[PDB]
RNA sequence: CGAAAUGGAUUUAAGUUCAGCCUUAUUUUAGUUUAAUAGAGGUAGAGCACUAAUUGAGCUAGGGCCUGUCAAAGGGUACCAAACUCAGUUAAACUCCGAAUGCUAUUAAAUGAUGAAUAGGAGUGAGACUAUGGGCGAUAAGGUUCAUAGUCGAGAGGGAAAC
RNA sequence: GGGUAGUUUGACUGGGGCGGUCGCCUCCUAAAGAGUAACGGAGGUGCGCAAAGGUUACCUUAGAGUGGUUGGAAAUCACUCUGUAAGUGUAAAGGCAUAAGGUAGCUUAACUGUAAGACUGACAAGUCGAACAGAUACGAAAGUAGGUCUUAGUGAUCUGGCGGUGGCAAGUGGAAGCGCCGUCACUUAACGAAUAAAAGGUACUCCGGGGAUAACAGGCUUAUCCUUCCCAAGAGUUCACAUC
RNA sequence: CCCUGGUGGUUAAAGAAAAGAGGAAACACCUGUUAUCAUUCCGAACACAGAAGUUAAGCUCUUAUUCGCUGAUGGUACUGCGAGUUCGCGGGAGAGUAGGUUAUUGCCAGGG
């Protein structure tokens, strides 16, 4: 009850502070946010001048058939990079979205980095 | 119990900075990485007298 | 009784008089308007043509206005812009 | 038995300097205050002493959200 | 008269164009003139220009 | 054509200086009053959610008294009473709320040298009273000291018996 | 060394003197922009901090109720309700859940040359400031950092001292000295500071003026004083009003 | 299009508590600490490795408005102005009351 509620509340507070520390995204340099469920891994690129998701990816996508490991998110970030290049976006701001930059997120971000995306 | 000290660039000896420091609290020899405008480069500055 | 402004404000330094090198300014536009080709713009001619007064004898040449006439110069100082323009027009410069 | 007190500081001239709807150019001071009586919205910045200033030319506007006032340049 | 009246009301009357007693001015009633007349109703006499 | 008796500073308080106010000349052209629309208050008022004051009931710790009480574990509560409930009140330095005016911006009318800048030249820097909002005093004083407006000051005439 | 000479010994002040006060900050007075007096009503202050700074990351009290060796109303711990009343070096106010609160790691931006555009303002001053260059600190990066959550912790000019730079160098060349940059020494607290250096009396007094300022009176007010009146609990054997 | 998850805008409680409904997908709880990480101790949170199980909880929907929040129309307080004076004109609360309120919406992904 209260313990789960306060865990949620802490996550929201962290999320909000992160958001206004990094600022909003613009069509030139939009914002990349992630979400880490118990099963999957989601990423979205958002332009807040419109509230529009320019691109997105997740491990649910059957064709990718990745898992939920460091290796899998490495490959997933590769796929995201190749999907964004054809829409000619190279600057992104990395909203860690209430998580700690470590492990899976670290591998995801570095994989976007080795392939010419400015985060 | 607070004295006005001067931070001196190590490699030139210029008294680049002046600051305040409390004696009788540390009586150490405060060192600070400060930017030495003669060299256009940061470096080490040590505590020293004023007069 | 308020401390006056010239006593609130501080001072700035000496005046360096008694050691100034003071001397007359003559401009290229003036030379163009007053002279012609071939003569020596110098102390004597500027004095008689009333571009300076014979109190000062260390003329400097500055570059206001434009000069078109080939002339010879015997002066004491010259600005870089003015001597560039004058060499370009094709005159000659001796520093005295 | 004289007065024990009688002591006052200099008035600091706080308050809103440009009214909502006025046209300002970059760098204008909008509010002088102690503390975020008014918070910062789009296109404004907060000084080290909570002054509100305009990052770009525009028209001042005040909004209210959950009872807090926000200043913006639109 | 304008003597002794409030400063604001003297300014309103001079904005209507009346400086003395016996001053005659024709005006077209819109919201502005209506507001000025309401401010200074006690010092004016309104007749209508057929 | 037309003041000031205000502000700032001062071995200043009967002085003097700067600003403001005034005038001459030139240049410049948008004061001010509304209406519409768009802004920020905590004043009046109101109120008890917050900080405090405080009334009658309900309820109840705790403390004291009494009662089969050794200073152990018990009970009666005429009381001293935290907290709590209902009802009703006080606050310039309390405000969960909040005007009317005033202030500020834009536009359209309306009013015609009222604005601003530069240059030249002063004077003033002792105010008083009335209609309001105040503080101090004794919700006393033609009292003292602030804010708005008017008058006298610098304004003749008519009226309030003279004033 | 007052034998003798030249001078100083403040102002505000509901007369003056005595007393008290003089810079700055917070709130009210202050009449809902700002500003706005008083010898109006309340406080703090002439610092502290090498972290109590900067950056990144991670977290939330106080109180009420309940259960626990000391441990009781209250120390520490668990949970429910409450949701900032807790806490922010230091006074108070305005603010602070994204916490500006708390903890931990790294670190010195507690930088240099600067600055578009402003607020406040008689002036002198004071404050905010995007952004640019160099050098960094932190973070993966975006970004932040030009001290302290903000608002008091302060002092002009002149003179003198120290360090750096090498402009000035009285015939020339050195040097002295000075300028420039960095910077120290004033309870100058009467704090926009008249001197580097300062106490009293004058009823023996004098001069220039003021009802702008006291004492005797005029005038205003009535605190105070005095003279009444309204209510009648009682006393008066009983009977509020014979009387008090 | 809809359910779910994630992400914006529109700020009126878009609030908590109690009761009922589900869980395909999705989400969450849940498994182990052994790999990098975190704790002023503690896989609680976080970190990493996975899918045995569930609606119990979180979440979604439906509920009496039980608590809160919001709020009429009038009237009053107060206020601008006035040769009408306890009035004439203009503006108009707070509180209380009749009520109302457990949002709405832009676009990304999975499939009904």
């Amino acid at each position: 009850m209260k313990k789960i509620k306060e865990a949620e509340q802490r996550k929201l507070r962290r999320k909000k502070r992160i958001k206004d520390k990094i600022g909003r995204g613009v069509a030139s340099r939009p914002r990349i946010t992630v979400f880490k469920s118990n099963r999957y891994f989601y990423a979205q690129v958002i332009d807040d001048s419109k509230g529009h998701t320019i691109a997105s990816i997740s491990t649910i996508e059957k064709s990718l058939n990745l898992g939920k490991n460091i290796d899998d998110v490495k490959k997933l970030g590769e796929v995201l990079a190749k999907r964004l290049k054809e829409k000619n976006i190279n600057n992104l701001i990395f909203d860690r979205n209430g998580y700690k930059y470590h492990g899976l997120i670290a591998s995801f971000a570095t994989s976007l980095r080795e392939f010419g995306i400015n985060i | 119990a607070v004295e006005l000290i001067s931070l001196i660039c190590e490699e030139t000896g210029i008294r680049n900075y002046t600051t305040t420091k409390n004696r009788r609290n540390k009586q150490e020899k405060l060192e600070l990485m400060k930017y030495c405008p003669k060299l256009r480069k940061h470096t080490l500055h040590k505590e020293g007298k004023i007069k | 009784g308020q401390t006056p402004l010239y006593r609130r404000l501080p001072r700035k330094g000496f005046s360096n008089s008694d050691y100034k090198l003071e001397y007359a300014i003559v401009n290229l536009g003036d030379i163009d308007k007053k002279f012609k080709d071939g003569q020596v713009v110098n102390y004597d001619t500027l004095l008689e043509n009333k571009l300076i007064k014979k109190k000062n004898k260390k003329i400097k040449i500055l570059s206001n206005g434009k000069l078109t006439k080939k002339v010879s110069f015997e002066v004491s100082k010259i600005s870089k812009s003015a001597e560039s323009l004058v060499i370009k027009i094709g005159c000659t410069i001796q520093l005295v | 038995g004289s007065s024990k007190n009688g002591r006052d500081s200099i008035s600091k001239r706080l308050g809103v300097k440009r009214s909502g709807g006025q046209f300002v150019k970059a760098g204008e001071i909008i509010v002088r205050q102690r503390g975020t009586k008014f918070h910062k919205g789009k296109n404004v910045g907060l000084g080290r002493d909570y002054t509100i200033f305009a990052l770009s030319s525009g028209k001042v506007e005040f909004k209210t959200l959950k009872g807090r006032k926000y200043v913006s340049i639109v | 008269s304008l003597i002794g009246k409030l400063n604001k009301k003297v300014k309103v009357l001079k904005a209507l164009g009346l400086n003395k007693i016996g001053d005659k001015k024709v005006h077209f009633l819109n919201e502005s003139i209506k507001g000025m007349l309401n401010e200074t109703i006690n010092m004016i006499l309104l007749s209508e220009v057929m």
